């Protein structure tokens, strides 16, 4: 199906970075039509696995997709969701994801996610961009600017620390830290500033999820290790305060893991 | 009737620019040019086309099953659905699609290597009057399809390029008998001692002599015949059909103006009554659609040169500088014998002038 529709489309005709920008000031026809074309042309990918790699003429459509359409994607991945707004970018991320290397992960980073924690403070209609994006900003799970992202996105995640869909944003940070190296090592104690501000239960789960992966950073390179003891002491006194410790006391013995590798706000 | 492998064909698309039926032909250059262009064939009565850069050769013709096999590592006839391998009949390169650009099209040029899907083209019929699988015939307006780029060999407005849109490509037979004359040869004109144009460093060599010695072997005395027909221009050569003679080393046409002189003038001055000479067996048919039969053997020949418009006889006057002048009778030595050359000599001969005309452009652009 993919192949035949692609050929059909290419017979006919239909600055393609200029159209989504020039119509943005000017009645929602072409800015929706082009995003739907992006969604259609991105759905007919060759594959998602070595079928795309280790086969023939699944690559031909992939070449045609980048040959008649080079990206220019900043008109979609940046300029549309900073006040239509969530969905058009949600098509473009799929078209870039299916068809299109470690430099590019930092290239588009903090584009859009900076508005997330800003507009999250009025939870409305364009603030359902985030409940929409709880999957499509997480699926790019697969130090220059990365210290910004753990700055911003955790400041979005602490906005809820939609309801059961926050588990996607949880693994979006617990696995983003896991591929750390110095700024992330300082981020291995970031929630300790909120573990003292902990005592919903998700605020303690955000402590526990990074608690086990905290020791990987100071296992590699080995100031606030005494502050880790200060958080362990607030956890030792907070253990007397309390499935209540199923996310708490799992990290409490794991503070010996935090002692096993180095040696709100 | 039909088209086979190891044949000689041309590719020719006829466009219309403001009610002017322009029969453009496909022409690649090679030896410094990886891109193809268009050759005019409509205005052939005052500016003759170049023929050596537009003829092709079909090498092989498989079905897609055998091509996908052989890629995974006699004279057959072609069927609409075979992926063929064109090649440039002079330069020796294989025609293909390239990943360059000049839109969402691709450019078309030659390459030396034959592997990959690049130099393979499946024919497609362009009629309901003939259909898949059946036999090709002469003059069928068809479509070509890239195997690699999955695109059509399109003529655009003057790019020839591989596009998503289609256009027609009429073909025409050219060639297919040892020891005889075929329209397209490169030959010397033996006297006893041969026809010559003098050495460089100038006249612009526009005089014509008869000479002897080692200049028989050298690259000056090379002449290419170009018959007035477009299709079947690589047939046999029989008496009575006219032909231009081109000097190969210089690229200027051997033109007679019976008042002025026998000189060498350019493509844009080569008139059909000015220079289209013919040989006669004595010193006193018109068109057959085929490669003809064997007329003129090489060593046993007395070719007496005679114009169409004047009908004179090029005889020598009185270095060895027996300068050729069209007389009304001539002597008994105008039966000039013939000697065809070999492929490597003509290959050197064309590339000499092709590099000369680029070096001189370099020199004048540097002196500017």
């Amino acid at each position: 199906n993919a192949n035949v529709v692609v050929r059909l489309l290419i017979r006919r005709p239909e600055g393609l970075l200029a159209a989504m920008e020039e119509a943005i000031k000017i009645g929602n026809a072409i800015m929706t039509f082009y995003a739907a074309l992006i969604d259609l042309l991105g759905r007919c990918a060759p594959e998602m696995h070595l079928i795309h790699a280790a086969k023939g003429e699944a690559i031909r459509i992939r070449s045609i997709l980048r040959s008649l359409i080079p990206l220019g994607d900043l008109v979609g991945v940046i300029s549309i969701a900073f006040q239509f707004c969530p969905d058009h970018k949600a098509a473009m991320v799929l078209f870039l994801d299916r068809v299109y290397v470690q430099d590019f992960l930092l290239h588009l980073l903090e584009v859009g996610f900076l508005p997330d924690l800003r507009a999250a403070a009025s939870l409305t209609d364009m603030a359902l961009a985030l409940n929409r994006y709880l999957c499509t900003a997480v699926l790019p799970l697969l130090l220059f600017a990365g210290t910004e992202h753990h700055a911003s996105l955790i400041d979005s995640l602490l906005h809820t620390v939609k309801g059961c869909s926050l588990t996607k944003a949880q693994r979006d940070s617990i696995e983003v830290c896991l591929l750390s190296p110095s700024m992330m090592q300082h981020l291995l104690r970031r929630l300790v500033f909120d573990v003292p501000l902990l005592n919903k239960m998700p605020l303690k789960l955000l402590t526990n999820h990074y608690e086990r992966c905290w020791k990987y950073y100071c296992l590699p390179g080995g100031a606030s290790e005494e502050e880790l003891h200060l958080s362990r002491k607030l956890f030792w006194g907070i253990f007397d305060a309390l499935y209540e410790q199923e996310l708490f006391k799992l990290a409490l013995p794991c503070l010996s893991a935090v002692a096993g590798a180095l040696p709100n706000f | 009737q039909f088209l086979r492998t190891d044949d000689e064909v041309v590719l020719q698309c006829t466009a219309t620019i403001h009610k002017e039926q322009q029969k453009l032909c496909l022409a690649a250059e090679g030896f410094g040019n990886r891109l193809c262009f268009l050759e005019s064939t409509s205005n052939s009565k005052n500016v003759p086309p170049d023929l050596s850069i537009c003829t092709f050769v079909l090498e092989q013709s498989l079905s897609v099953r055998a091509l996908q096999e052989m890629l995974a590592n006699g004279h057959r006839t072609l069927l609409y659905g075979h992926a063929i391998l064109l090649r440039h009949s002079y330069s020796g390169m294989y025609l293909c699609c390239l990943s360059t650009s000049r839109k969402l099209a691709f450019d078309v040029g030659l390459q030396e290597d034959t592997t990959g899907e690049a130099c393979w083209w499946t024919i497609h019929p362009a009629s309901k009057q003939r259909s898949e699988g059946e036999k090709v015939r002469v003059g069928d307006d068809l479509i070509l399809v890239s195997v690699s780029s999955e695109r059509y060999l399109h003529l655009s407005y003057l790019h020839v390029d591989a596009a998503f849109q289609q256009t027609l490509w009429s073909v025409a037979p050219i060639s297919s008998a040892q020891g005889y004359l075929i329209g397209g040869d490169v030959l010397r004109l033996l006297h006893g001692e041969c026809l010559t144009v003098p050495s460089g460093e100038h006249e612009q060599r526009r005089t014509v002599h008869y000479e002897g010695g080692a200049v028989s072997v050298h690259a000056r005395s090379l002449w290419r015949l170009e018959t007035l027909r477009v299709a079947w221009s690589g047939s046999h050569i029989r008496w009575g059909q006219p032909f231009r003679l081109r000097h190969v080393t210089t690229g200027k046409y051997l033109s007679l103006m019976e008042d002025k002189s026998l000189l060498l003038m350019d493509k844009e001055k080569a008139d059909v009554k000015s220079t289209a000479f013919t040989f006669r067996s004595s010193k006193e048919r018109k068109e057959v659609d085929g490669m003809g039969t064997s007329e003129i053997k090489y060593g046993d020949s007395v070719c007496f040169i005679q114009h169409i418009g004047t009908g004179l006889w090029l005889t020598y006057q009185s270095s060895i500088q027996r300068k050729a002048i069209m007389h009304h009778e001539g002597h008994m030595d105008d039966g000039l014998n013939l000697s065809r050359s070999q492929h490597e000599e003509s290959r050197t001969a064309r590339v000499i002038r092709s590099t000369v005309f680029l070096f001189n452009r370099f020199i004048r652009g540097l002196d500017a």
